[PDB]
RNA sequence: UCUCCAGGCAUACGCGUAUAACAACUCGGAUAACCAUUGUUAGUUAAUCAGAAUAGGCAAUAAUCACACUAUAAAUUACCUAUAACUUCUCUGUUAACCCAACACCGGAAUGCCUAAAGGAAAGAUCCAAAAAGAUAAAAGGAACUCGGCAAACAAGAACC
RNA sequence: GAGCUACCUAAAAACAAUUUUAUGAAUCAACUCGUCUAUGUGGCAAAAUAGUGAGAAGAUUUUUAGGUAGAGGUGAAAAGCCU
RNA sequence: AACUAAUCCUAGCCCUAGCCCUACACAAAUAUAAUUAUACUAUUAUAUAAAUCAAAACAUUUAUCCUACUAAAAGUAUUGGAGAAAGAAAUUCGUAAGGAGCUAUAGAACUAGUACCGCAAGGGAAAGAUGAAAGACUAAUUAAAAGUAAGAACAAGCAAAG
């Protein structure tokens, strides 16, 4: 979860449970060519490749083998009207490889596929 | 010294024209008659 | 010689020289602070 | 020059609403009131020049006298070099000596 | 995998003018980090066989094409004997 | 001609300079630098079974609402504390020194989830 | 400004009728055609 | 499965889809602490499939379809989290009377104004930190003449704001 | 924003952000301000043109922006304008509605067609109800279809739609236990450890 | 494909999306083509490259292929004694024709490897006037030029105040 | 305000080939400097270009971080340098 | 027979009056190279304001600056290179929302302490204009500035005057 205190734990300490999740994340099509088995996603900035291996797991069920994880910088060289910087944010870009030999391809959604001899003089004059 | 290049923005259909837009279409709250 | 760069720029000089930290460690630096504060700066220092 | 291409919109005077019609009124409660009250304190205006008249430099010490202490610092500071500008001026420049 | 620039070198584990020029066998251990127990813990459980594949692969065909550079065969002049080594 | 507006990140300055974009903690640093993960500092998500649940993420159109009434520290009191204590003063089994028979609690130490601190996340 | 010089247009129109008959700068343009006008009078 | 970030196999490609009525606070409240628990999951997997469409548009250069269900969505996720948020509000007044969940203080800051202060978990005393006793909340008399340049700036906004709210309305009553 | 001018477009459509752009600086419009209590007419309330090209005419409301005082009523007040304009063809005629403020109309009494001046004022229950000026006359509030286009009475729920009954059902106990501690003794989760002390400041 | 030129590839520092595709053809490139421009969408993936327990006790003998060899400017945590803990991989940097000089500036810019296998194009078309700038050749003479052998030379040697 | 420049502190770098010797020696690159002439003079450049030149194992040159501040600092003294 | 242009009215502002204030606003982050979830290295204004300037130089001195109620006593007593200048008191008196202000080169610098300039302290802009409705296709109004075009010039000269 991101916007909430983690109780600080020392030797001994019990285990840091999180009933309701505030990460929400996207399955994204790749920009270039993946493995058939890796998966990308667009996750919150503060989640790490450890949430998301276990969020995955436990929420959709999905087995995991592998996350690689990336931050992308987000553009600022757009300016308003009156030319002030307008940023783009940056995000965090997170490479899922499946387990038991699994594959994944990115769905295709979106699958849908007068008389020229009387010029000017209008037509409904019937004299 | 100098003076800002302001881009100084019938014509908005040009303006998106030239750069594209997603133009999603819209239901008219109040039915035409 | 040909001038007009004397600016080499380096970030450890530059936030050590100008930063929060520095301004703050004497107090005319935080009435430097305070003056931009008061003048409504968007950036109280580098 | 240039000049405007349409006529200002009319501009109305209403010379009976109850200021204009009742204007000037009890200004003799002196001397018709038995001068119970002088009509200078019948005036409306900064504390520091009401039943009071002077020049520029008079005016901005007299300002100082009466508000100076709950003064702004920037206005303070303003008021106090506008003296010393008036000072100098009427006090040493000038045609007649 | 990742890219760098730094020195080339082909090397047998001594230099050309050693008289030991051929190998016999190569021992490997696999780091701690490699582990059975580590990679049934991460879900790849499959791996197990296939990190011993590759470390043999690539230890053993550089080490045998080591071996043929310094008998003086190259992409343009291919080797005219097998190279051969083991490796456990 | 340094940027004086934009957020200084771990991206900017040399390769020394580095800082965090957020992420929580979940590991220590020993000496001679070797990364130990702490098991109970890796959050864990509890995730209940859905298996025959009725609610979806939307409602019917023809559901009326209800008019809000926010909850109270009275109305909690009412619903679950009252009975008991009415009974009870009744039967005259009743005293200050056993509040904590209706449910109170002097001291939120040695609770897994206090209160105030609170030591728990949503 | 409390008090602007409103007039100004028909101040040059005076100056500019005697000049209209001028050749160059001096039949326009009110620095110029002003002297030019003087001298005719 | 990776299928639950995506919509109906059917409904792709569809011009719209219908949606419900979100979630209101007085519906939720009647449900009970451990229904809320799964129905949050349930709003969430939903949202992450319509946080997945809206990025896949984007992508096709595409209008979203039925862009009404991802606030729907937002909207019923924060009243479960409202309603959650009131039952622990009430159980902490009862139990410890606390109006809020993390301690704080008031201090004043170096720059001599007061600003709510909120504490950090630590795991030794704070007279043994070197680290916390760096930071001052305290104001040095230096600082007094900038205090009253505040007060007077703040003072002349306030006072240019009243006065053209008079003058408007002048524009008003002549108008009308 | 200040200079937001508001329209007959809806705020926040393709026509809206190109007739209020971020840099425009239009003059603002004076509106009389009407207390939400004063305003007294409603989408689907007959009203009458007191004057203009259509005068004494009455018409339904369908439309309202009250930024403006403005009542839009159906098929009145109508000028002339050609829609889905191409390069290739002309459009099609159609008539354009124009809104008209509040002090050009009146409401209308429902028994006797007149525009009758009305007045708030509570009823028996305690619910506010607007009254004829004379001949004092409850004027109901009238029923407008809903601007999202839901009719909830022909609604019929697909899948990822709550049921009814399932939605009205009570299961809240009220307890002195934080959803956390619920959801783990249901879910039969055990934690015996217990966290040290922190110094919170 | 041809003709010709000869500091290129990495890292550090710096910069901060200029990266790539598409669509545009207003602004930007000192002109066109085309885009370095405008809009939209994408991108840089690391346990090896790179970044970020306590208390005592004690040290004579450089480097340079370190041997010989001398020298002078005299020159780089370890090892022990006790205590404590008793299986770990998260986080962050990673794009480009790039930076400092108001500019797509003939300037400035550290290190390793290598010297053409890498990287590049001096001419928009035409015309061959003067004056101006640069390169090459010189009959006979050889400083007569000039403030002065300045500049140039098939010279670059010798001496003296 | 010492990211230029003057000087300093700490931690680091670079110097081929050839001859002498055993070196603030020699020839001459990289590198540092800027002698003389021409071009340029709103120029490529608010001090450059092209040639020609001086040093080039040292009082050499270069890199990074730190220090000294205007009644002052620094100075192999040019009243030089301190954006 | 028109290009470049021009016209415009309200965005706000100004001075007073009145008035102590209790605006200090979600979660999270931040004094670490601020805005980086936890130890390391702990944290702290200032001894008298000076000079310009006046004294036609300058060297003691030079109103306000460096505030203690109004009107009078009074520019009086006093003080001073007795020069320039400075200047009391005793005592008496005292019960109270507006504009012959600005209207886009004006009024605040302000559409903004932004863009941009500067290593930094710091300096610091420019501008808008349809209508009731744009779900009426975003209008009109003007021989009107300099500048041009329509339409190069035709012995001889402060360019005009008779
Ligand atoms: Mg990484
Ligand atoms: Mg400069
Ligand atoms: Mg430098
Ligand atoms: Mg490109
Ligand atoms: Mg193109
Ligand atoms: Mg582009
Ligand atoms: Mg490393
Ligand atoms: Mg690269
Ligand atoms: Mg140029
Ligand atoms: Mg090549
Ligand atoms: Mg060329
Ligand atoms: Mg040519
Ligand atoms: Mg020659
Ligand atoms: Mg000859
Ligand atoms: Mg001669
Ligand atoms: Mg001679
Ligand atoms: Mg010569
Ligand atoms: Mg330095
Ligand atoms: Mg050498
Ligand atoms: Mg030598
Ligand atoms: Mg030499
Ligand atoms: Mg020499
Ligand atoms: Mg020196
Ligand atoms: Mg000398
Ligand atoms: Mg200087
Ligand atoms: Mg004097
Ligand atoms: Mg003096
Ligand atoms: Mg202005
Ligand atoms: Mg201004
Ligand atoms: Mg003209
Ligand atoms: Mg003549």
């Amino acid at each position: 979860a991101r916007n909430v205190l983690y109780p600080l734990y020392q030797l001994g300490g019990p285990q840091l449970r999180v009933f309701r999740t505030n990460f929400f994340i996207q399955l994204v099509r790749p920009g270039t060519a993946q493995p058939e088995d890796t998966v990308q996603f667009r996750i919150p900035m503060e989640m790490t490749r450890v949430d998301l291996r276990n969020y995955l797991e436990q929420i959709y069920n999905v087995p995991v083998a592998a996350v690689r994880t990336r931050v992308q910088h987000g553009s600022n060289r757009r300016r308003d009207h009156k030319n002030v910087r307008i940023k783009k944010p940056d995000y965090k870009v997170a490479y899922v490889q499946l387990a038991h030999g699994q594959t994944f391809t990115f769905p295709d959604l979106f699958p849908e596929k007068s008389d020229l001899r009387c010029p000017g003089i209008p037509s409904w004059f019937g004299l | 010294r100098f003076r800002p290049p302001t881009p100084e923005p019938k014509e908005f259909l040009e303006y998106a024209r030239k750069a594209g837009l997603v133009i999603p279409q819209e239901r008219l709250e109040r039915p035409i008659h | 010689r040909a001038r007009g760069n004397e600016y080499q720029p380096s970030n450890i000089k530059r936030k050590h020289k100008h930063g929060w930290v520095r301004r703050l460690s004497t107090p005319a630096g935080v009435q430097v602070i305070l003056r931009r504060m008061l003048k409504g700066r968007k950036s109280l220092s580098h | 020059a240039f000049v405007r291409l349409t006529l200002p919109p009319p501009k109305v005077v209403d010379r009976w609403n109850e200021k204009r019609a009742l204007f000037g009124v009890y200004d003799n409660i002196g001397i018709l009131g038995n001068f119970e009250k002088h009509p200078k304190e019948l005036i409306k205006g900064p504390v520091w020049l009401r039943g009071w008249r002077g020049n520029e430099l008079q005016r901005c010490v007299r300002k100082k006298k009466f508000v100076g202490n709950r003064m702004f610092i920037e206005d303070l500071h303003n008021l106090n070099k506008r003296i010393s500008y008036l000072y100098k001026h009427f006090n040493r420049h000038g045609k007649y000596r | 995998l990742f890219r760098r620039q730094y020195e080339n070198s082909i090397f047998t584990g001594s230099k050309t003018a050693d008289p030991c020029c051929y190998g016999h066998t190569q021992f490997h251990l696999i780091p701690d980090r490699l582990k059975r127990e580590r990679l049934i813990r991460q879900n790849q459980a499959e791996q197990v066989e296939a990190v011993f594949r590759a470390n043999a692969i690539a230890s053993l065909f550089a080490w045998t094409g080591a071996q043929a550079m310094y008998q003086g065969f190259w992409s343009e002049a291919d080797v005219t004997r097998p190279f051969v080594s083991q490796a456990v | 001609g340094a940027d004086r507006m934009s957020k200084w990140t771990s991206k900017r300055g040399p390769r020394t300079f580095t800082k965090s974009r957020g992420a929580k903690k979940t590991g220590i640093y020993t000496s001679d630098r070797k990364f130990v993960q702490i098991k109970e500092m890796v959050p864990e998500f509890v995730v209940p079974d859905l298996t025959g649940f009725k609610l979806k993420p939307y409602v019917n159109y023809r559901a009326p609402a209800g008019i809000d009434t926010p909850l109270t520290a009275k109305a909690l009191f009412q619903e679950t504390v009252a009975p008991a204590i009415e009974k009870d003063f009744k039967e005259g089994t009743f005293d200050a020194n056993n509040l904590e028979k209706y449910g109170f609690e002097p001291t939120q130490e040695g609770k897994l989830f206090q209160l105030y601190p609170k030591n728990f996340p949503r | 400004l409390r008090n602007r010089l409103t007039d100004r247009y028909w101040r040059v129109q005076e100056v500019l009728k005697h000049a209209q008959h001028f050749r160059g700068r001096k039949n326009r343009c009110y620095r110029l055609a002003v002297r030019a006008v003087t001298r005719a009078f | 499965g990776l299928e639950e970030f995506f919509d109906d196999p059917k409904n792709w490609g569809e011009e719209k889809v219908k949606s419900g009525a979100s979630w209101t606070c007085q519906q939720l409240r009647n449900k009970s602490n451990e229904d809320l628990h799964k129905l949050w999951y349930v709003l969430l997997k939903e949202r992450n499939m319509l946080l997945t469409l809206e990025q896949e548009a984007k992508r096709q250069r595409l209008p979203m379809p039925s862009p009404e269900r991802l606030e729907k969505v937002v909207d019923s996720m924060d009243n479960v989290d409202k309603v959650v948020q009131e039952r622990e509000d009430a159980l902490r007044l009862l139990q410890t009377g606390q109006e809020k969940p993390r301690p704080g203080a008031w201090r004043r800051d170096i720059f001599g104004r007061i600003v709510w202060h909120k504490f950090k978990q630590w795991p030794i005393p704070w007279y043994l930190n070197k680290r916390y006793n760096r930071r001052r909340f305290f104001a040095m008399p230096y600082v007094d003449r900038f205090i009253r340049l505040r007060i007077e700036k703040h003072a002349r906004i306030e006072a240019r704001k009243r006065s053209l709210q008079k003058k408007k309305e002048k524009i008003l009553h002549a108008k009308f | 924003s200040p200079f937001y001018r508001y329209g007959m477009s809806r705020p926040g459509s393709i026509a809206d952000k190109r007739k209020n752009p971020p840099w425009s600086r239009r003059r603002p419009v004076v509106v009389e301000p009407i207390s939400d209590e004063d305003w007294h007419l409603f989408c689907g309330d007959m009203v009458e043109i007191l004057e203009g090209k259509d005068a004494g005419k009455q018409g339904k409301v369908v439309q309202v922006v009250r930024q403006r005082n403005w009542v839009v009523l159906e098929g009145l007040n109508t000028h002339y304008r050609y829609i889905g304009r191409t390069k290739d063809h002309r459009g099609t005629m159609i008539a354009s509605e124009a809104p008209l403020l509040h002090h050009q109309v009146k409401l209308v009494d429902p028994v006797d067609r007149k525009p009758t001046e009305i007045q708030w004022r509570f009823t028996e229950a305690g619910e506010r109800v607007r009254v004829s000026t004379r001949s004092g006359r409850i004027i109901p509030k009238p029923e407008f279809p809903r601007a999202d286009g839901i009719v909830p009475e022909t609604w019929t729920d697909g899948p990822k739609d709550t049921s009814v009954e399932d939605a009205l059902e009570r299961t809240y106990v009220p307890r002195l236990k934080t959803l956390e501690e619920d959801v783990m003794e249901a879910m039969g989760i055990q934690e015996t450890r217990r966290f040290k002390k922190v110094y919170w400041y």
